[PDB]
DNA sequence: GTGTAATCTACTGACATCAGAGTTCTTAGA
């Protein structure tokens, strides 16, 4: 299975 | 001789000149080659005589260096360099022979002819600085002789260092030229080194600091091919090597080099069990990370002119500590993971699982670091388990000395907080648990090889031993522990030099033990006076070679203590002679490599002599200490012990039988009869006849287990055959008593009555096993 | 920054600056709160020592300082003072038995001949040229050995207990300055003491304020540090554990810091106490538990993890299943789970906490790392950094979470994507751009030397390679001596890298001597050495094993390139060494990696036959092992459908070339059949009909000609046994596996007999009649060697003897005829008991021997057994 | 030898200058 991701925003 | 008095350019031109005069001399042939030999030999004499030791010889290095290697001389030679180098080595052989090196009056002696003794050292350091660097093809013909003649000198006079040093140059120089790998006289050289290696391993244990350094420097250098013959004979040598090395770098470099050599050549399965105890004691080298304006600097500051090139061109020794660190990591890597995991304590089963518990349930050593505005409490005990490890095994010497001084302060604090007893017994004494694990630290950290630490802790250990037989708390378990520590310090397997300090410690302990306590309790109240001797005796019979070794080494160091005042109590030792003379030779028909023990049986000899030297009162009546090896108790008189000896005059173990026979001889005249030995043996043959002799010389010892019985041995096998082989050996040597002092007549030696000893000697060995000895049977390097 | 300056003089001057009264306050607590401000990232490696020095040197002016620590000596003994010599010398070094006067100086003349004077200074100058030479030679030793004591050392015939307070607080500081673990202990103890005695001085109002001030300061500490010196990280946490209300230290910060500092356990306890104490009202507190999970995953104790997530506390069961999978090292399934996890669109019962996502990502990256899908690794490592598709790698140094969690894998990925084969130039760009800024530079140079070394070496710039790898060796030394001694698992994870470093060092030093370049002998030397040096098999994780395999691969590629104007030998090493890696992975239960390496190295099977048989052996071995774990019905596919076919000797006459294979391959086929038969018997009601066609079609062919229903299993076992017998007759040809093969046939017999005793099979028992005979005559035959596993099961012998009585005679007449008696002493007790009943004819000779040889053993059990 | 002077000799920008070479014009000229 292909490995996919997306960006994330760190809320701090 | 004039050489050093020149300038560098003058040095090179002087070398050229002397070289060419040598050329010219050699050109004219044999009539003067002898004279060229003379000239070099004289030269080396006069350099080695340089009036002091460290215009020193170190100056002359360049002369002979260029002489021995400047192949460029003839082209601006090969026969020249060959001849000259050959002459040098011949010179060294001659001068080592001609010197005397007589030792007599280990530091209680004084070398005989001083100026001579200094020259030896000079020559040693020279030949070190000059020989190996050539990587000479030329040394090949000289390996054998420069060995054999040097080994002879070494064995005949050990306890002189530089012999080992020259031999080390010999062995390394040989190694570099793929010599020994072939296994002519080469087989002889391999053989001779095998034997010397084992012998020097045996000898290394006893020796102390500097000689120990020399011997290790040698041993650790033997080629691989000799190692795998007898591995594990050296593993302790290498361990002690690293322990020294953490405080004397070149020896450490010698080690790491050696270990790389082993790891790369010796068959892996051979060595796998042994990295376990060898890779530790690498920890210290990596134990710490130890957390300018020269003329070229100022010169280059003003500009990059020609002047900078002069300084840099002119700008363009023993390994340093940082370099050996990077080496130790590089090697620690080089062995590989499957190997290197062993650097950590153990595979995680039980041993390290011990390392976690605190050294004390509840935290004593309460300190009150005295600030101004308040008084916080800091528990010094938590520092201690790591401080001590620093103290023993730190690499950076500033760290080590600082740690040592901290630990001295801290142990002093232990004593102090002890006397401020918060707890007077009713259980485990306080700080006992701490003492148990700080005393071995204190001990083996004394007699370490840092002179500063030594001076700091040896006196303190003496002071501690002193305190712990002061009348106040002479009885306490603390003294019990300290004594137990000293004893387990004697038995220490690897820390060779620890043995000696522990011995001196026991001596001091017994000395103050007598000197300090009121004897009214001392007869039976303590756990010290008879108890100590008992502990030794129990140690004697032990199977382990090292353990008995320690037993000896202790009892060696109480000669004077026992003779001084214990005249009341001759009696434990009048039986101890039996104890030691027996055990300290039993189980030495095997276990020879690690067992320098037999030399400590000489201590048995000394205690012997000192007990008989008071004989007039030795044989007092109604003195009846129970002995070993005698069922019916009675007032022991030397007669009984002598009869015992004669019963023990013959026994298979070789050293015992020799010493015991001669000891019988030395006793018998001391007896009240004053009868001569031959006379007294005549007495006991008129009393008991040949049957007594036959039972006692064809047999004897520990009763009559089995003496020399010819026929079944002829008829009835594996290495057990060696057993009776030694028996026959012991036999004929026991008969050697007979005209040893002409004590027994020939017809008395041969009544032909009921013994076939001599018969079997002349028949069985001397026919079947004498020369047909390729493969024996009666019906592996073990045999060889 | 100056407080660490190189010159000792300026060191003292700046320190004395910072200790004057008006700079740092003069009482204790105000000092302790101040020193937190005296810190910067760069002063780290010494900061502990510096704090200790400041605190104690303020102790130095207190009134008890010269007052002796213990009022009275312990005797009347006279006390002297002696100095210790310490003249730049150690102990094994000397061989054994060896003003109107001043006006007078104006009475001088002057040489007139400038030539003579010139020569005079000329000789003078050569004198200083030699003097400088020797002084330069000696100053190295003198720098090493210079030791300065610190106290008086009065001597007395007894110990001199009466030492001044100085005599202990000053040395303690000295040691603290010079070594950092004692620094940690001292600072920890002293901080604990100060903050504990604070009670007797300030009301709870003040205590809350000062504690909050420290908490702020410490959180700053951990969150800002870059070196991650193990001692300081440990010290800060250790302080935090032993006092309440310091305990709310930023859980994420501690987690990251401890992960990096290789000092996990102290962090585990920090967050541990945090959990229990702050919650003796938010029930879950996910931000803490999850980072504890991260910690325990570091320390590799996947066992404890199973607790955290099955608590109905916040975390979602997808994580639970992921953990169960990844405990069994089924890293592939773990990756699949995690990838599906992070990409869930909409959740039931609330989105995963900010932190669960973090843990998920880190586990994803690591789970890939355990695998060889490194392109996937890079993609994962780069995706989250930025927005646009072609990733702006430079962003990684923006905010800390990336800096600690995403970076190391980013760099490791890009390194190998380079060093394997070929690739682009992303990483060179990245690292070069990075190596400008200061903190920017420090991170790479202090942590990731071993990787920058390979990166730079790819560019054939050997010099920078040397610098970096030397830095790496020094760094290892520093960050290893620091790790406290008790933390074995930590130190182990350290050492696992010295192999990498040393390998790099060796290659650099091998492409440095052209004399070793142009010849051919030392290439053989190096190849032989690497061929037989490997990491630890069962212990070292595969994340280092791949490091060594790939490094060596690249280095051989480079050496081959040098020696172009052989390849046989290099190929030989490559075969062997990769094969060893597969064997390793087989052991570690890291199967998917083994799959991939087999598939990557088969194409090399076509070459000459020893590697062909080796490959087939290894693959079938791995298939067997995979089967053992899982699969009950389909597992028959996992072996039979392929392994039977592959193992056929039609491709190999190598048995005619050697015997070792003629053992190995047969035992492989044996175990191949064995699991097949075992599982077929397992639930036979639903196998042949469930593997409905092709496997079943193969089954009878594998079985016998008759396609009967029940008898197929026996048809399997019959050839199974004969084949294992072939294995043993292979063994009798000259412990490597012969003990194991013997035990193997033993075990087959054992299971078969057990199964038989539960039913009545006349024909199988008739052919079985051999089985017990062999089990005795052969297992006991094997007992001669150490055979510990065999020696254990010796009661199985006696029972076999009993239940199957006719063939006892073999026992006595064969092996108890030859046992080394001790190898029965272990539990001499049972059979000395059995020594009554009819089989006693068995132990007769053995009990007699052991009686004779080692009498004292038998007596105690025998005396009682006599009564019965 | 080592280090600091003093001071000759260099190079360059710049400017004159011989020579050398490119170019148009008269006579003697197929």
């Amino acid at each position: 299975a292909p490995s996919r991701k997306r960006r994330q925003r760190m809320q701090r | 001789d004039s050489f050093p008095q020149y300038s560098p350019k003058m040095q090179l031109v002087c070398c050229r000149a002397i070289v060419k005069v040598f050329l010219a001399l050699a050109a004219k042939g044999p009539v003067l080659r002898n004279c060229i030999s003379t000239v070099v030999h004289q030269g080396l004499i006069r350099i080695c005589s340089k009036p002091v030791v460290l215009p020193t010889y170190k100056d002359y290095v360049d002369l002979f260096r260029h002489l021995l290697s400047s192949d460029q001389m003839m082209d601006s030679s090969e026969s020249l360099n060959h001849l000259l180098y050959d002459e040098f080595v011949k010179s060294v052989l001659k001068i080592v022979e001609k010197l005397d090196l007589t030792l007599e009056i280990a530091a209680n002696l004084h070398p005989a002819k001083p100026k001579d003794f200094s020259a030896f050292i000079n020559l040693v350091e020279f030949c070190r600085e000059i020989l190996p660097e050539k990587q000479a093809e030329f040394f090949e013909p000289w390996v054998y002789s420069f060995s054999y003649e040097l080994i002879l000198q070494s064995t005949r006079l050990p306890l002189i260092s530089g012999f080992y040093k020259l031999l080390s140059i010999t062995v390394r120089n040989a190694k570099k030229i793929k010599y020994f790998e072939g296994v002519p006289e080469k087989y002889s050289c391999f053989a001779l080194f095998v034997k010397f290696g084992k012998e020097v391993a045996v000898k290394m244990k006893q020796y102390k600091d500097e000689l120990l350094a020399s011997c290790l420097t040698f041993l650790l250098s033997l080629p691989h091919n000799i190692i795998e013959l007898d591995v594990r004979a050296y593993v302790p040598a290498l361990q002690m090597a690293f322990k020294l090395g953490l405080s004397y770098t070149p020896l450490a470099e010698v080690g790491l080099n050696a270990l790389e050599e082993w790891s790369i050549y010796i068959d892996r399965h051979v060595m796998q069990p042994y990295y376990k105890d060898i890779l530790p004691c690498l920890d210290g080298y990596l134990k710490t990370s130890a957390l300018e304006v020269s003329a070229l600097s100022r010169a280059a500051q003003k500009g990059f002119n020609k002047v900078v090139l002069k300084h840099l061109k002119k700008t363009k020794e023993a390994i340093s500590l940082e370099e050996i660190r990077i080496r130790v990591v590089q090697m620690l890597g080089s062995l590989g993971g499957q190997i290197n995991k062993n650097l950590l304590t153990v595979t995680s089963s039980d041993e390290m699982m011990k390392s976690y518990v605190a050294w004390d349930r509840e935290k004593r050593l309460s300190f009150a670091v005295p600030f101004r505005e308040m008084k916080p409490v800091i528990f010094l005990d938590v520092f201690l388990p790591r401080v001590t490890e620093l103290a023993l095994t730190a690499s950076d010497r500033q760290t080590k000395v600082a740690a040592c001084e901290l630990l001295h302060s801290m142990v002093m604090f232990m004593l102090g907080k002890a006397t401020q007893m918060p707890e007077g017994g009713q259980g485990a004494p306080p700080m006992y648990q701490l003492y148990k694990r700080t005393f071995p630290v204190l001990l083996r950290l004394a007699c370490d090889v840092d002179q500063v630490t030594r001076q700091l802790y040896e006196p303190l250990v003496m002071q501690l031993i002193h305190w712990f037989t002061n009348n106040k708390k002479f009885e306490s378990q603390d003294t019990v522990a300290l004594l137990e520590a000293i004893l387990d310090g004697i038995v220490d397997p690897v820390d060779s030099t620890l043995r000696d300090f522990c011995g001196r410690c026991i001596r001091e302990f017994l000395k103050w033990s007598i000197k300090q306590i009121t004897p009214q309790q001392q007869e039976k109240s303590p756990v010290n006076t008879k108890s100590l001797f008992k502990r030794l005796y129990s140690l004697a019979l032990h199977p382990n070679a090292f353990k008995r070794l320690g037993a000896s080494l202790a009892f060696n160091n109480i000669y004077r203590e026992f003779r001084e005042e214990e005249s009341l109590v001759e009696q434990f030792v009048f039986e101890a002679l039996v104890i030691y003379m027996e055990s300290l030779a039993l189980a030495h028909a095997d276990e020879k490599s690690l067992g320098t023990i037999q030399q400590c049986c000489d201590a048995i000899d000394h205690l012997c002599r000192i007990i008989e030297k008071k004989h007039v009162s030795l044989n007092k009546a109604k003195k009846r200490r129970l002995p070993r090896g005698f069922p019916p108790s009675a007032s022991l008189c030397l007669l009984d012990l002598v009869k015992w000896l004669l019963a023990h005059c013959g026994r298979p173990q070789t050293e015992c039988r020799h010493k015991s026979i001669e000891l019988f001889y030395k006793f018998v005249p001391l007896l009240p009869g004053n009868r001569s030995p031959n006379l007294w043996l005549k007495d006991v043959l008129k009393e008991e006849g040949v049957s007594f002799l036959i039972n006692t010389f064809e047999g004897g010892g520990c009763g009559q287990p089995s003496g020399i019985l010819a026929q079944p041995t002829l008829l009835y096998s594996l290495q057990a055959t060696l057993c009776w082989l030694d028996l026959l050996l012991a036999a004929l040597e026991c008969y050697n008593t007979f005209i040893g002092e002409r004590t027994v007549g020939a017809l008395q030696v041969l009544g032909t009555e009921a013994q076939s000893s001599l018969l079997k000697a002349v028949a069985f060995f001397l026919e079947s096993i004498a020369m047909h000895d390729i493969i024996a049977a009666e019906k592996s390097p073990q045999e060889g | 920054q100056g407080l660490i300056d190189e010159n000792p003089g300026l060191q003292l001057i700046i320190r004395n600056f910072w200790s004057h009264e008006t700079r740092l306050p003069s009482n204790t607590l105000d000092r302790l709160l101040a020193l937190n401000s005296l810190y910067s990232p760069k002063i780290e490696v010494h900061f502990l020592s510096l704090a200790t020095n400041f605190l104690l040197e303020m102790t130095s002016m207190s009134p008890d300082y010269p007052n002796p620590m213990f009022e009275h000596p312990l005797s009347e003994c006279e006390f002297q003072e002696y100095t210790i010599d310490s003249d730049w010398r150690f102990r094994s070094t000397v061989l054994t038995p060896m003003g109107r006067t001043d006006l007078l100086r104006l009475r001088r003349r002057f040489m007139r001949d400038q030539e003579k004077l010139s020569l005079m200074y000329a000789r003078k100058g050569v004198a200083e040229q030699k003097r400088e030479k020797e002084i330069k030679s000696e100053l190295k030793m003198k720098q090493d050995a210079q030791v300065v004591l610190y106290r008086s050392y009065r001597h007395g015939d007894l110990p001199d207990i009466q030492i001044k307070h100085s005599s202990l607080i000053t040395p303690l500081q000295a040691v603290a300055q010079r070594d950092p673990i004692i620094a940690k202990q001292l600072f920890s103890s002293l901080f604990s003491g100060i903050l504990k005695e604070m009670d007797k001085f300030k009301t709870l109002s003040e205590k809350n304020n000062i504690t909050q001030k420290l908490l702020q300061d410490f959180n700053r500490f951990l969150n800002t540090t870059f070196s991650f010196f193990p001692p300081f990280v440990s010290c800060i946490q250790d302080i935090s554990c032993q006092h309440a209300a310091l305990l709310s230290l930023d859980p994420a910060a501690v987690s990251a810091g401890c992960l990096a500092s290789l000092q996990q356990p102290v962090g585990i306890r920090l967050l541990e106490e945090a959990l229990l104490r702050l919650l003796p009202r938010l029930p879950p507190d996910v931000l803490r538990w999850v980072e504890l999970a991260k910690l325990y995953r570091s320390i590799g104790e996947y066992d404890v993890l199973r607790g955290i997530f099955t608590s109905e506390i916040g975390t979602k069961q997808i994580t639970q299943s992921a953990l169960l999978a990844e405990a069994r090292s089924d890293y592939s399934e773990a990756a699949k789970q995690y990838d599906e996890a992070l990409n869930k669109q909409d959740w039931v019962d609330g989105e995963p906490t900010e932190a669960e996502k973090d843990f998920w990502e880190l586990a994803s990256l690591d789970c890939y790392n355990h695998l060889a899908e490194w392109k996937s690794l890079e993609y994962c490592s780069t995706a989250s950094i930025d927005s646009e598709n072609p990733p702006d790698l430079n962003k990684i140094w923006s905010e800390p979470f990336y800096q600690e969690t995403y970076l190391p894998y980013m760099i490791r990925s890009k390194l190998k994507l380079l060093l394997q084969g070929e690739a682009d130039q992303s990483l060179l760009t990245f690292i070069d751009k990075a190596m400008h800024g200061e903190l920017q530079k420090a991170i790479l140079e202090l942590h990731y030397s071993q990787e920058l070394s390979l990166l730079y070496l790819l560019q054939d710039d050997v010099d920078r390679a040397k610098y970096y790898i030397q830095n790496g060796i020094q760094s290892f030394m520093q960050n290893y001596s620091s790790i406290d001694v008790l933390l074995h698992q930590s130190r182990l994870t350290k050492l696992q890298s010295v192999q990498a470093l040393t390998e790099i060092q060796e290659f650099i030093s091998f492409i440095s001597k052209q004399g070793n370049l142009s010849s051919q002998v030392p290439l053989k030397r190096l190849l032989n050495t690497w061929t037989n040096r490997y990491p630890d098999a069962k212990m070292d994780p595969m994340n280092i094993w791949d490091d060594i395999i790939t490094n060596r691969c690249f280095f051989l590629s480079k050496i081959e390139e040098k020696l172009t104007p052989i390849s046989s030998l290099i190929r030989s090493c490559k075969f062997s060494m990769k094969m060893k890696m597969i064997d390793s992975a087989r052991k570690q239960n890291n199967f998917s990696l083994a799959m991939k390496l087999l598939k990557e190295l088969h194409k090399e099977s076509k070459t000459r036959d020893d590697w062909l048989v080796s490959w087939v052996q290894s693959y079938c071995r791995l298939s067997h092992c995979r089967s053992r774990s899982q699969g009950c019905s389909e597992q028959v596919l996992t072996v039979l459908k392929t392994v039977s076919l592959l193992d056929e000797n039609n491709v190999s006459s190598y048995l005619s070339k050697n015997i070792l294979a003629f053992r190995d391959q047969n035992i492989l086929l044996g175990t191949t059949y064995r699991i097949i038969a075992n599982a077929l018997s397992s639930e036979p009601a639903c196998l042949a009909e469930i593997e409905e066609d092709k496997a079943r079609r193969i089954l009878e062919l594998s079985g016998s000609s008759s396609e009967d229903s029940e008898k197929v299993i026996a048809g399997l076992y019959q050839r199974a046994f004969q084949h294992l017998s072939e294995a043993v007759q292979a063994a009798e040809e000259e412990a490597a596996g012969v003990i194991d093969a013997y035990m193997t046939l033993a075990d087959f017999c054992d299971q078969q007999l057990r199964k038989e005793e539960e039913n009545a099979s006349v024909i199988d028992s008739a052919e079985l009649q051999a089985y017990p005979a062999l089990v005795v005559e052969k297992m006991l035959k094997a007992l001669k060697l150490n055979s510990n596993e065999a020696r254990l099961k010796f009661p199985r012998l006696l029972q076999i003897i009993e239940r199957y009585p006719e063939e006892t005679l073999s026992l006595m007449t064969k092996e108890i005829s030859s046992v080394p008696c001790w190898q029965f002493i272990s539990w001499i007790s049972h059979m000395v008991a059995l020594l009554d009943k009819d089989q006693a004819v068995a132990v007769q000779h053995s009990v007699e021997e052991i009686t004779d040889n080692y009498p004292q053993a038998i007596v105690y059990p025998f005396i009682i057994s006599s009564e019965s």
